């Protein structure tokens, strides 16, 4: 009572920016009638010490008794404000965040269980939104007596349990539903793969949500979450509150950035035992923040991410070079093609093992959320996330369409690719074909420059997109048929910038637009190594055999064959092209002539 | 409890005519019917004379319907029996007006106020089969002759749980002789179940969308269809769903300071270029293609013709070219700065297409539906990318949804059809990879001409290298509004409709009768082309925001038909 | 069960209505409201599913070897079960329950047969299109 006085006199007298910030907030909850209000730990630690450290050890029996003191100042509120202009009151849930502590999910001991607890970490799942009770009427089906039962906070040897008696024998009680009911969410958790152990995967833990906070956390997000560590032995997480996204080494990290070969060093400490491959390398180093990020007034902003695929032979640390990629970016996740062993790349989705719930096992795309996403073996992709990667790789959102939830995020991931219809996508969507200082001096120029451009040095830019487009002309009217686009124009721009942002410079001058020309022209290196094919197709179709029956794979392969001008990918090319083209007799032909094969 | 209310609300109804007045017709109405020889016996009530005449009542229907909903049914059950005199079952009620802080987003709607009533607008998405049930069966025992009856009851016929009696059917008699099935002398009533999820356009789009639950009556079984916005009126029991009794099918904020703006943006005659070249700045030169862009997203007028057909406002337009440029880069754009907006892939549709998808359940009516993507845009527009790799369903679909405006889905337990007066923003690739000018206009497309002749503008854009005009782009790329356009489009979507003149006929007729030219040499022109050279007419009219159209209009209209054709 | 003959309804024409001053209108599947379940109706409309003519069985005849009395049973379903124990009068006072065999001849069958009506194409409404109804036919 005395605790409930406290409460009131903290909710109704703290005082910040010489305001109070729980009444107004109380009130303009009330009138949308959203049953919730957020408190901070540190005001009522500056507040009262007789509250944080008694909250600390039992928040149990202390947490309700601050609720139906919230419940209590919230009637004469709704009371005095409904007489104003234009009965049956629930039970307050508060929520409750603080940025305190954030220890990591190896520190979990047999110590203070059932204490308040604030970790981070990665949601894997919301499963299914099930229901249970808060108010119900319950009647006997032998005397003919009801009454009532009330719980507020509570929610397999727990608080609700049906009376066994009220002669009437064993439960002789029936519920009667339409005069009582309450949303849970049963979540996973588990902590950052950038930091878990090669020799062990990544572990999880179990947490119930209840009815303010539920549908507020999409599944793959940075989650800070704060609640109970109880025993159910296995530990859960009852959810109470919910939150989400040394001086020396910034002196080493200025004192290396005066350093004129500092990128030269960086190349040549990247490749310890790789020979050769500087532009590989200078490719890998600079595709990590990607470009200038700018936010136009007209609301079509510019994408600054970038995309880097490896190829060539086995070895040669195509899956070497990624696991230092994985360990010193700030946001990254080994993942491989097709998902891998118990986890996957794209959204997964399996079963429950547990009343048979349908819900998404996991996802390495979502969990990227302001990084780069690094897999291995391109070429085994299945197609149902062929699409999703298709479209992330260009314009950095996934579309779910589920029944359940449909839900479109913000993916915000570079890729950093290795491998060995597949033509164009690879060479239309890929722009080319100590070490915590580091990592603190990239985050820290991730998040505070937005550098540009100057027309000094976008000249030589424009100078060298003349001269390209009217050199590689000659190889391309000589029907070689392989490109050139502006948008390799603007991936030279993000690679500028990426290069001008490595030195922690706003400005770009023609220092970094040498070396990125040089990076650009490998790419265009490995790049580089209809009326004729119509002419052939059509004329053979129309002139030849109408009915195309006796003249499939088998006549064009000897009049290809004989012309000596086949070839297989050249052959279903044109082919592809008149179905494509939609002759619908070469629709027709398809459907018939081509495994009727002659 | 029971007597206090029931003479409450008998004392209202006495103060108030206009429902006795209502249910005299109602009884009038069908007397004649019988004299010929229905209305599903449901009065609405208007909940403004209900806060004035009592606080306490009104209070107590707010917060508890199941202890104030029966006595008002008992009392108007009384007023039917009392207002009838002729010789010889139940009445509903019905509700309507503001709510406050109970009419709420189906998103927003949560575990709070589960027994007081809440009414919840959106969009429905399935409709299922229309299911009989039993409430009372009757039988018949032939050893003497005599007829049985059993009642049956549930927890969706009453506001309040009763207690459960699970009546078996009766297979035997209590003396134990055998009896017969009476099929006709026992009373079916029919339910349903529609789902509805909120509404695109005042939902925070990017997130999901929850839906919930209604069952349906017998009388209400008629008016629902998928497609159509929705407010529905029900209370939230949880055995969580709504019981459903009223249905009533059926965005910046505009100031006064704004509407001066506009007012003086009205007759100054260089409006049109600066919008046009004002939505897409990191896109460079498109001039004609943004025009037509933006006499796109306005709309048209929606013309319906008295005892005909309705006539199409929509325009579609389809762009072809290269695919350096920023087609791609457009549809984000156009998606994130139009009024509402539905944008799909054109291949990964997992129902039919994006209209009719997979039917299947595992409940107790074994039958559902679901709704797709251009059902749920009514108004707006929809952008499909990589048109070439659509296949031939949806290309069937949009061959019948083009000019019809309509789709008619003839399905084992659905034979209706519904509304799709929606904008089409198509981009496709060539099956060449590439294209120029030597090349032919039409195969290069690779789609049939039914489908050329249902878009209205192609427009082609041409990426040969120039080192003239290729200067400038790296400097440009190197270095009027987004929250003004929309009340623009929307304030000429509402308010002004513009109609034609004599000086704006005799042009497009001369341009349409100059052209019907092209078909000797590039392009074919059909029928359809007419409505489509006009639209674009009425739509620079509208864009001026003039009561009628201009010459001009149609002269701009032309200029992008030179634009696009050739 | 000795019911030689199959009983059948008709109903009065429009004239027998007008005369001494309904019953019988010409009812669409569009205008059946759920609520005619029960009513004597009369629809107007094309045929396009048609089956063939099979025997439904209406009572099921037992008999048995041990005391002679056949027995029948009703079904009324879809599907029925086959009444393995014996339910005869002289089975109830004795310790023995003899096997039953079926009779496939004093077995009263029905000649059955299911057909899709379609709703008539100048009835149907603008834009709806014409769902159908089953109706199942016996006898004659």
């Amino acid at each position: 009572t005395e605790i409930i006085k406290s409460f009131k006199n903290f909710i109704l007298e703290f005082r910040l920016d010489s305001q109070f910030i729980y009444r107004d907030q109380l009130r303009n909850n009330i009138l949308v009638k959203n049953y919730s209000l957020t408190v901070n730990m540190e005001h009522l630690i500056g507040y009262n010490e007789d509250i944080y450290k008694k909250l600390s050890d039992e928040p149990s029996d202390i947490i309700p008794l601050f609720e139906t003191a919230i419940t209590q100042v919230a009637k004469r509120i709704s009371i005095l404000s409904r007489a104003q202009s234009a009965n049956s009151l629930p039970t307050f849930q508060l929520i409750l965040n603080s940025n305190a502590n954030q220890i990591p999910l190896r520190d979990l001991d047999s110590e203070h269980v059932s204490k308040i607890v604030r970790l981070s970490g990665i949601i894997i799942s919301t499963s299914v939104l099930s229901s249970r009770a808060t108010y119900l009427s319950i009647m006997c089906r032998n005397c003919r007596h009801t009454t009532s039962i009330t719980i507020n906070n509570f929610n397999t040897g727990n608080t609700v349990s049906l009376p066994r008696s009220c002669n009437c024998g064993p439960d002789p009680y029936i519920i009667i539903h339409e005069s009582s009911f309450i949303d849970q969410q049963f979540l996973k958790l588990q902590e950052i793969p950038e930091l878990v152990p090669v020799g062990e995967m990544p572990r999880n833990l179990t947490m119930t949500c209840d009815r303010y906070l539920t549908n507020k956390v999409i599944p793959g997000t940075r989650v800070t979450i704060v609640g109970i560590y109880s025993i159910y032995r296995t530990p859960y997480i009852k959810i109470l509150g919910i939150q989400s996204d040394t001086e020396e080494e910034e002196e080493e990290f200025l004192q290396l950035s005066r350093n004129p070969k500092l990128y030269e060093i960086l190349t040549n400490s990247i490749a310890p035992s790789i020979f050769g491959n500087e532009d590989i390398k200078k490719a890998i180093v600079c595709l990590l923040m990607g470009g200038s990020k700018k936010i136009l007034p007209d609301g079509m902003r510019l994408r600054g991410d970038i995309n880097v695929l490896l190829l060539g032979d086995p070895g040669t640390a195509k899956s070497q070079l990624l696991k230092f990629v994985e360990k010193v970016s700030p946001i990254a996740v080994y993942t491989s093609g097709k998902g891998s062993s118990a986890a996957g790349l794209t959204a997964s989705v399996q079963r429950d093992p547990m009343t048979r719930e349908f819900y998404l096992e996991g996802g390495a795309m979502v969990l990227a959320d302001g990084g780069v996403v690094c897999i291995d073996e391109f070429d085994k992709m299945r197609d149902e996330d062929r699409v999703a990667i298709h479209e992330a790789m260009e314009q950095q959102t996934i579309s779910i369409a589920k029944a359940g939830i449909t839900t479109v995020l913000n993916s915000r991931t570079s890729v950093l690719a290795a491998a060995n219809d597949f033509q164009t996508t690879i060479l239309s969507r890929f722009d080319m074909i100590s070490i915590e200082k580091m990592k603190r001096y990239i985050t820290y120029c991730r998040l505070k420059c937005a550098p540009r451009l100057s027309p000094q040095a976008a000249e030589k830019l424009s100078s060298n997109f003349v001269t390209i487009r009217k050199q590689l002309l000659i190889n391309e009217l000589e029907s070689t048929e392989r490109p050139i686009t502006i948008r390799q124009l603007e991936a030279i721009i993000r690679i500028t910038e990426s290069l001008a942002k490595l030195e922690l410079s706003p400005i770009a001058q023609e220092r970094h637009v040498d070396e990125a020309i040089r990076l650009f022209q490998a790419s265009t290196m490995d790049a580089a190594s209809s009326l004729s094919e119509i002419r052939r197709f059509e004329q053979e179709l129309k002139r030849r055999l109408p009915i195309g029956w006796s003249t499939s794979y088998q006549t064009l392969r000897r009049e290809f064959v004989d012309t000596h001008r086949f070839s297989q990918l050249a052959l279903d090319k044109a082919l592809y092209a008149l179905e494509k083209h939609e002759t619908i007799q070469l629709r027709h032909q398809g459907q018939n002539i081509y495994r009727s094969g002659v | 409890v029971f007597g206090d209310r029931v003479r409450r609300f008998q004392e209202f109804l006495d103060t108030f005519t206009s429902y006795r007045d209502s249910v005299r017709s109602i009884q009038v109405y069908n007397s004649n019917n019988a004299a010929n020889y229905i209305l599903p016996h449901r009065i609405i009530i208007s909940l403004d004379d209900l806060r004035e005449f009592d606080r306490s009542f009104w209070s107590g229907i707010l917060v508890e319907p199941a202890y104030f909903i029966p006595p008002a049914e008992k009392a108007l059950t009384d007023l039917a029996d009392s207002m009838d005199d002729v010789p010889h079952h139940p009445w509903k009620l019905s509700f309507k007006g503001s709510f406050g802080a109970h009419a709420l987003s189906p998103r927003t709607l949560t575990a709070q106020h589960l027994n007081k009533l809440v009414s919840v607008e959106g969009i429905v998405t399935k409709t299922s089969l229309v299911r009989p049930k039993l409430i009372r069966s009757v039988h018949y025992a032939a050893k003497t002759g005599r007829f049985h009856y059993r009642d049956y009851t549930d927890a969706t016929t009453t506001l309040t749980t009763r207690i459960p009696t699970p009546a078996i059917y009766p297979t035997e008699d209590t003396e134990g002789n055998k009896l017969t099935t009476e099929y006709g002398y026992s009373t079916f009533i029919d339910h349903q179940r529609i789902t509805v999820q909120e509404m695109p356009e005042m939902a925070p789009a990017g997130q999901l969308p929850r839906s919930i639950d209604v069952i349906l009556d017998d009388d209400l079984v008629d008016k629902t269809k998928p497609g159509d916005r929705v407010n529905v009126v029900g209370v939230f029991k949880s055995l969580t769903l709504i019981l459903g009794n009223t249905v009533y099918p059926l965005r910046q904020m505009l100031t006064d300071f704004d509407i001066r703006n506009i007012n003086k943006l009205s007759k100054k005659k260089d409006i049109f270029d600066i919008l046009s070249q004002s939505l897409a700045p990191s896109i460079y030169g498109h001039d004609h293609i943004k025009k037509a862009i933006l006499l796109m997203l306005m709309g048209g007028v929606e013309k319906n013709l008295e005892n005909g057909s309705h006539l199409r406002g929509d325009i579609n337009i389809l762009m072809v070219g290269d695919p350096s440029t920023a087609k791609s880069q457009l549809l984000r754009f156009v998606l994130n700065t139009a009024s509402l907006a539905i944008a799909t892939t054109g291949r990964g549709s997992s129902g039919v297409g994006l209209t009719a998808a997979v039917t299947t359940d595992r409940e107790t009516g074994e039958r559902r539906l679901e709704a797709g993507a251009m059902v749920l845009a009514d108004r707006g527009v929809v952008c499909i990318d990589e048109f070439d790799k659509m296949t031939d369903v949806d290309r069937v679909a949009i061959h019948e949804v083009m000019e019809q405006q309509t789709v008619t889905i003839a399905k084992a337990g659905i034979h209706t059809t519904l509304n799709a007066r929606c904008s089409v923003i198509a981009a496709a690739n060539p099956v060449f990879g590439q294209y120029d000018v030597n090349r032919d206009p039409h195969q290069n497309i690779a789609l049939p001409d039914s489908l050329l002749s249902r878009f209205d503008l192609l427009f082609v854009v041409t990426d040969d290298i120039n080192e003239i005009r290729d200067r400038s782009i790296s400097e440009h790329v190197l270095r009027v509004t987004i929250p003004f356009l929309r009340k623009y489009v929307q304030y000429a979507k509402e308010r002004v409709i513009p109609q034609l003149t004599q000086e704006a006929i005799n042009v497009i007729v001369k341009n349409y009768t100059d052209l019907r030219d092209d078909n000797t040499k590039k392009s074919p022109i059909t029928a359809r082309t007419l409505e489509t050279l006009i639209r674009l007419a009425t739509a620079h009219a509208k864009v001026r925001l003039s009561k009628t159209v201009n010459k001009v209009d149609a002269k701009v209209a032309a200029n992008l038909l030179r634009f696009a054709l050739l | 069960l000795t019911r030689r003959y199959f009983l059948y309804f008709k109903p009065l024409s429009q004239n027998c209505a007008r005369r001494y001053r309904i019953s019988s209108k010409p009812l669409s599947v569009r205008q059946i409201k759920g609520d005619f379940l029960g009513q004597l109706i009369t629809v107007r409309g094309i045929i396009t599913r048609v089956s063939d003519v099979k025997p439904a069985v209406e009572v099921i005849a037992y008999t048995c070897d041990q005391c002679g009395y056949e027995v029948f049973q009703e079904v009324n379903s879809r599907t029925f079960t086959p009444l393995s124990e014996c339910t005869s009068e002289e089975c109830s006072q004795n310790q023995t329950k003899g096997q039953l065999f079926m009779s496939t001849r004093a077995s009263k069958f029905s000649a059955f047969q299911e057909c899709k009506i379609q709703e008539l194409s100048q009835q149907v409404p603008v834009g709806h299109i014409p769902r159908s109804l089953n109706i199942h036919v016996n006898g004659t």
